[PDB]
């Protein structure tokens, strides 16, 4: 069906017997359109650009109030249901050109513009124009196409946004950037590391939040100016949900590598199982070159949106001394492929970023976890359950679970570096393996039921469900003190105004429990 | 084949899944109140100002 | 001069992408030219808290506190220039001048790293929380000159 | 601070309330007799 | 230390049948040393305050005086020889504030270890 | 958990911003000297290049 | 009310005992059986009056405790279940 639908809305109901204005339009309309185009006959309504429909106002009650025009006749136009621009009563002959040289182009032979004034001045007996087009309509047909994701359409349009004009970059310019990475992140195959590095740099500014392996090369008036001179489309990332969910799609996409394949990556899964065992020499010797090179590569520490200019400060001072840090994260070694459990935590996010990329969304989920649980809880994790009353720390432990314990017990998770503890006193510090599962909450919302079934998961196999913090109030001492009028003939407050609530007032609800009443407004926004 | 050892396997996996459940069900409500609450004019006080709660008769003496 | 300097950007983060809808005419009232004095004092907080934040939406942190803090100090000092009948506001600046002394020791004993790079961006004259300050005058701390390198005229007197 | 886990009264109710499958709160009336 | 003078205060009522206090680490300890000696019925924490109940015989109740002896300004240590002295011809609870944790007066002695008078009940002169 | 915070605190924002837009636009259609001023504009531009 | 040594814990005692080929019962299985009687008699050869009353249902053999007190209670809100040979115990 036509996306672009123009309703003509009238009220010719009145005028039956003494037309006034309602037929004078009508008589102007139905003359000009056929001759623009080259109540009407059905033959001449399929060449149209748009469905032109009738509308009687003063016919239909529960229509009228829908519109809710002001004025009438007055044209309105639709665009896949939606409101658009309308066309108020009383204009020129110049206002009515302009609307409907849009309607065509939106849905998107004609009359040349040489040939303009004649069809316009022949039709008054009864009783386009040369600009290209407008920028607002580009921008209004990419900011909704791009929620359907097209293939073959959204690349022509991303092309007629930047030649030979030069003109327009405060407006288009965010959207254009934007609209690249969309494309890219639709082939079947695996999008370019090298390629998403270069575009991402300049919408965040700066280089410091990716990752090294795939970073750049290596008056008085004016010095205090520079300050508050920030480069980087922060604005788009944070009033736009829509926006700001691309982002998160590329930091996924972004742990993935080339050359992988998707029969061997599978039949090692089972055979690494992560356990005390120092990986037999069948899982070692059984490597090919390009699964080494895979794990090797580097991953996003930290996410973009965290550490976005500071991020190659140091964080030596900032870390705690205790001689009792048990680790299983110990081989003589800070390799990843010199680790038992460090290899197998690896193997799960390949896979999860090609799950996500060809569209399983709730398969994916279910390897995240699997990994951060697995440096977290340490290798016992096959126990897909709740924590075997085995939750320590709580007020009056029962005994009976202290002895079922042992030395084990006091191993804690974490990174091949840090581990729990560094990361609770220092908040910069981070590791891949909470990245990658917090990347994933926001690139498919908040109220999705995948991400909601998910997120609580992670509450109940970590054994912390139904956790009750507990504050206390704070004190009710403030700065200032209490109000003063000044002395003398000349009335003045020193401090205070007689509107000051003290710190030790009851409730509002308890002095005034009778509240508004009935003919009180709704609405103080004065 | 163990008989005890099998029974508290059915007993965790089915505790497990009643704290899903109950987990999703109340981080929905839990949310969706404090969504009304950012979504309406805020309420201006229009009751009796306090003009007696200002000074306080404390302890006398020491 | 330099607190009355406008540069070119917008308010209310009016991003092009809603701005495409309104008319050339109107576009010129929304720039910040045509803003008043609490838009153009609100428009510099957001930069400067964009340059130490730790994540979108967080402005508790004591990075993004320090930094909003001294722009608070110096839209106070400015008022006082041109009014100068005000005393009512000469004793709210000296809350927001010693509160912003606490918020540095806080941070000084929690991260000893970032509490440097913070004073560079800024140009705050460092200063390290190590030992008790002495109870003499020509020796102790002054709040008033923490911004020594941005105020020459308020560092000493006789 | 607020990690601190001490028992209060909300936190036990919930945990009774979690062992119900999808068994709640219920009160008592005095009971009036004419007969005694 | 400065909650648990504030314990006094609120257990030290006539006509009242339950009051709430502070929730404290020490507090909570005190509380089971009471109820040995039979006065207090008992208590609850309830979250961020803890409602403790109220002793009443014919009227009156259990207790009808307390002494604060230790304050958060400074510190009474006794030894074992000088407790007896003090404490002599007398049915008064003095809290004392052992290493080995808190007992009352009648076990420090036992031990002989030297304890920390923390507060009387039922005490006179 | 504070990942998720961040998404619903972005629509809760994008709400409020999209009913301000709308109060622009009634101003917009309401003024007539605005386009009064605006159309004549355009219409000496092509003249002046023809 | 009171349920009585719910049948948990009685499958513990039952696998052990029967897991050796000599039938040795172990020491855990016997001393919690011989608690059972100890409290059982106290109740029954109290020397002052013992109230009870049965505000809750009764499953099992779980009512030793209510019928074998000096004095003995019950109310509307009161049940009697007993059904031992289901359980072949």
């Amino acid at each position: 069906s036509k996306p672009v639908t123009v309703v003509y809305a009238h009220a010719s109901s009145m005028e039956t017997t003494r037309p006034a204005s309602s037929a004078s339009l009508s008589r102007f309309l139905s003359n000009l359109l056929p001759r623009l185009f080259l109540l009407l006959s059905p033959s001449q309504r399929q060449s149209l650009p748009f469905n032109f429909v009738t509308v009687d106002v003063a016919a239909e009650p529960r229509l009228g109030a829908f519109l809710a025009l002001p004025s009438v006749p007055a044209l309105v136009c639709f665009y896949r249901k939606k409101l658009y621009s309308v066309l108020a009563p009383g204009a020129s002959d110049v206002a009515l050109l302009r609307f409907l040289k849009e309607a065509a182009d939106l849905s998107e032979s004609r009359v040349s513009p040489e040939n303009v004034a004649e069809a316009v001045h022949g039709a008054r007996v009864a009783a386009w124009a040369e600009r290209k087009d407008v920028q607002c309509l580009l921008t209004q047909l990419g900011v909704a196409m791009t929620r359907e994701q097209a293939e073959e359409v959204q690349t022509l349009k991303n092309e007629l946004v930047a030649e030979d004009r030069s003109e327009d970059a405060v407006l288009t310019g965010g959207r254009r950037l934007f609209a690249e990475l969309q494309l890219q992140l639709t082939g079947d195959s695996p999008p370019d590391r090298e390629a998403l590095s270069t575009l991402l740099s300049e919408i965040l500014g700066s280089a410091l939040s990716l990752p090294e392996s795939l970073q750049p090369p290596k008056g008085y008036a004016e010095q205090w100016a520079s300050l508050y001179q920030i480069e980087g489309y922060w604005n788009e990332l944070e009033t736009s949900p829509v926006c700001a969910r691309l982002l998160a799609k590329a930091t996924v996409a972004l742990f993935n590598h080339e050359q992988v394949n998707l029969q061997e990556l599978d039949l090692c899964i089972d055979r690494a199982s992560g356990e005390d065992d120092e990986e037999w020499p069948s899982i070692r010797a059984s490597l090919s070159e390009s699964l080494k090179t895979a794990l090797n590569a580097d991953e996003p520490v930290r996410p973009l949106d965290e550490a976005v200019h500071y991020a190659h400060l140091t964080m030596k001072n900032e870390k705690d001394f205790s001689s009792l840090r048990p680790s299983f994260f110990f081989l003589g070694s800070t390799a990843v492929l010199d680790c038992p459990l460090r290899t197998a935590s690896r193997l799960r996010r390949l896979k999860a970023a090609r799950l996500f990329h060809g569209g399983a969304y709730e398969e994916a989920l279910k390897f995240a976890v699997f990994a951060y649980r697995l440096e977290c809880q340490g290798p016992v994790e096959t126990r897909r359950a709740a924590a075997p009353e085995h939750v320590l720390g709580k007020w009056r432990d029962e005994e009976a679970a202290l002895l079922a314990v042992d030395s084990s017990h006091d191993k804690v998770g974490g990174n091949g570096t840090e581990d729990l503890f560094d990361q609770m006193a220092c908040a910069r510090a981070g590791w891949p393996a909470r990245t990658l599962l917090m990347a994933m909450y926001m690139a498919l919302g908040a109220k999705h039921p995948a991400v909601q079934r998910s997120r609580a998961e992670l509450e109940v196999l970590l054994g912390t469900d139904g956790f009750v913090p507990v504050v206390f109030p704070h004190t009710r001492a403030r700065a200032g003190g209490k109000p003063i009028m000044m002395r003398g003939k000349s009335g003045k407050w020193h401090w205070l105004g007689p509107y000051w609530k003290p710190p030790w007032a009851p409730s509002n609800k308890a002095r005034w429990p009778t509240g508004p009443e009935e003919w009180a407004w709704s609405d103080p926004t004065r | 084949e163990s008989f005890f050892l099998s029974l508290c396997e059915l007993e965790q996996k089915k505790r497990t899944e009643r704290a899903i459940q109950h987990s999703q069900d109340l981080w929905k409500k839990r949310t969706a109140a404090k969504d009304a609450h950012s979504e309406k004019t805020p309420e201006l006080y229009d009751g009796p100002f306090w003009l007696k709660f200002w000074r306080r008769k404390k302890r006398p003496g020491a | 001069n330099e607190r009355a300097q406008v540069p070119d950007a917008y308010i209310e983060r009016w991003h092009g992408e809603d701005l495409s809808k309104l008319s050339p005419a109107l576009r010129r009232c929304l720039h910040l030219r045509c803003a008043s004095s609490k838009e153009l004092h609100s428009w510099r907080k957001l930069q400067l808290c964009r340059l130490l934040q730790r994540r979108p939406f967080d402005t508790g942190s004591p990075a993004v506190q320090l930094a909003c803090l001294t722009e608070k100090i110096l839209n106070v000092r400015a008022h006082l220039l041109r009014h100068f009948r005000d005393q009512q506001k000469k004793k709210v600046l000296s809350i927001w001048l010693s509160r912003r002394h606490r918020v540095m020791k806080y941070l000084y004993r929690v991260d000893f790293n970032l509490y440097k790079y913070v004073c560079q961006q800024l140009r705050i004259k460092c200063v390290r929380f190590a030992i008790p300050d002495s109870r003499d005058r020509q020796r102790a701390i002054s709040p008033i000159a923490v911004d020594g390198d941005r105020c020459k005229f308020l560092i000493r007197q006789k | 601070k607020h990690l601190d886990h001490v028992p209060t009264e909300r936190a036990r109710q919930l945990a009774e309330q979690r062992s119900a499958f999808e068994p709640h709160l219920r009160v008592k009336l005095e009971k009036e007799k004419f007969l005694r | 230390m400065q909650r648990a003078c504030e314990m006094v205060v609120s257990l030290l009522r006539v006509d009242a049948l339950s009051q709430r206090c502070p929730f404290h680490v020490l507090n909570v300890q005190i509380l089971d040393l009471l109820q040995r000696e039979g006065l207090i019925r008992g208590f609850k924490v309830d979250g961020t305050k803890i409602d403790i109940l109220l002793k009443h015989y014919k009227g009156a109740p259990v207790i009808r005086n307390i002494r604060v002896v230790s304050k958060p300004s400074r510190d009474i240590w006794l030894t074992p020889h000088e407790l007896k002295f003090r404490t002599r011809f007398n049915t008064g609870l003095w809290i004392m504030q052992t290493s080995c944790g808190v007992i009352s007066h009648r076990d420090c002695l036992r031990m002989g270890i030297g304890g920390k008078m923390l507060m009387a009940i039922n005490n006179g002169y | 958990e504070k990942k998720v915070t961040q998404s619903l605190q972005t629509a809760r924002v994008s709400r409020r911003k999209v009913a301000h837009v709308l109060w622009l636009k009634k101003l917009q259609d309401s003024s007539d000297f605005l386009q009064e001023q605006e159309e004549a504009a355009r219409g000496v531009a092509a003249l002046a290049r023809a | 009310f009171s349920t009585g040594f719910d049948l948990k814990e009685l499958l513990f005692l039952a696998e052990l005992t029967q897991k050796s080929t000599e039938k040795t019962i172990p020491l855990v299985a016997l001393w919690q059986l011989r608690n059972l009687c100890d409290v059982a008699y106290l109740v029954h050869n109290y020397t002052k009056p013992l109230i009870v009353l049965m505000n809750g249902a009764t499953a099992g053999s779980g009512a030793s405790l209510c019928c074998l007190a000096n004095r003995s209670a019950a109310y509307h809100s009161s049940s009697f279940t007993c059904d031992p040979t289901a359980y072949g115990w």
